[PDB]
């Protein structure tokens, strides 16, 4: 009975969030912002 | 014997592979999805990711 948040990605997604970290914008992949 | 999710050919110990944990549960390689390695070594040291095929995400 604990329990967790896990982000699901797309390929898409993924590839747009790791373009994101090797382009410095973002800390890591799960970094989102609004 | 694990076949590919996308391509269906086995799926050996030699390539990069990817587990589906969005539901389907079935392994691809990396290549097929066409995530870039860059992604995949990302998500895999990532502690709260986890990948969705294409058709899992869609629905
Ligand atoms: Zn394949
Ligand atoms: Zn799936």
């Amino acid at each position: 009975m604990a329990a967790k948040v896990v982000y699901v990605f797309s390929t898409e997604m993924a590839n747009k969030a790791a373009e994101a970290v090797l382009k410095g914008q973002v800390e890591t992949i799960v970094s989102f912002h609004i | 014997v694990y076949p590919c999710g996308i391509c269906t050919n086995e799926v050996n110990d030699d390539q990069d592979a990817i587990l589906c944990e969005a539901s389907c549960q079935k392994w691809f390689h990396r290549i097929c999805t066409g995530m870039t390695e860059t992604a995949y070594g990302l998500l895999t040291a990532e502690a709260s990711a986890v990948w969705g095929c294409d058709t899992c995400m869609a629905d």
